[PDB]
């Protein structure tokens, strides 16, 4: 999986929130399934397959979670962010 | 104090989606997102996402929660 | 063809959720959005919106409307 090589995901800024930092890429055995925005240095549940996954984000947008078999959230820094 | 809610609908059903998504108490935006329009992005304010599944179920058809994360402010 | 159209509504309670229906279901619409310190502003934003009908409906169903901003 290279998240240089990804086309961005169709996004939608809420104006009345800050703008998150990263984009997401959820991949089921290496195949993307869905992709979004998130904050930085912050948390966010997904559904990831079956289960609720809870993942934390650093500075950097590296997403850690305990994803279930074959699954995996890759997340990485928005243009100019 | 906000929250973003990311659904996944199958969906005229957007229009129909969109409509009661945006009429939920303490709703600041809905948006249709993803390339084919399947996804319903919401921010606001003490918005249930269970009752707001439970809606969409009864009214538009199948409906998964993806995404739910605080506002960063 | 993508279009940014704001629209200043007089909403007096249940009037967001009224207003942000109507707009939220029109033809084109891909978001809205309440703008505004007293979010009583619509950011809409989509695709062959028809803004004059858009402002007809509004004033029709839910009150004043103003056309602040027409963008592509």
């Amino acid at each position: 999986i290279d998240l240089s090589r990804e086309r961005d995901p169709n996004f939608f800024d809420n104006p009345g929130i800050p703008v998150p930092e990263c984009f997401w890429f959820m991949f089921k055995n290496n195949v993307r399934q869905d992709d979004g925005t998130c904050y930085s240095s912050w948390k966010m549940d997904m559904k990831v397959g079956p289960n609720w996954v809870h993942i934390k984000s650093d500075d950097n947008c590296n997403l850690s979670g305990d994803f279930p078999p074959g699954w995996i959230v890759l997340g990485k820094k928005r243009p100019g962010f | 104090l906000k929250q973003k809610i990311v659904i996944k609908v199958a969906m005229n059903c957007r229009s129909k989606a969109m409509a009661l998504v945006a009429s939920t108490g303490g709703v600041d935006s809905v948006a249709l997102v993803g390339d084919l329009r399947d996804k319903i992005e919401v921010v606001g304010y003490g918005i249930d996402p269970i009752k707001l599944i439970s809606a969409l179920r009864k009214k538009v058809g199948d409906a998964e929660l993806l995404q739910v994360e605080q506002a960063k402010e």
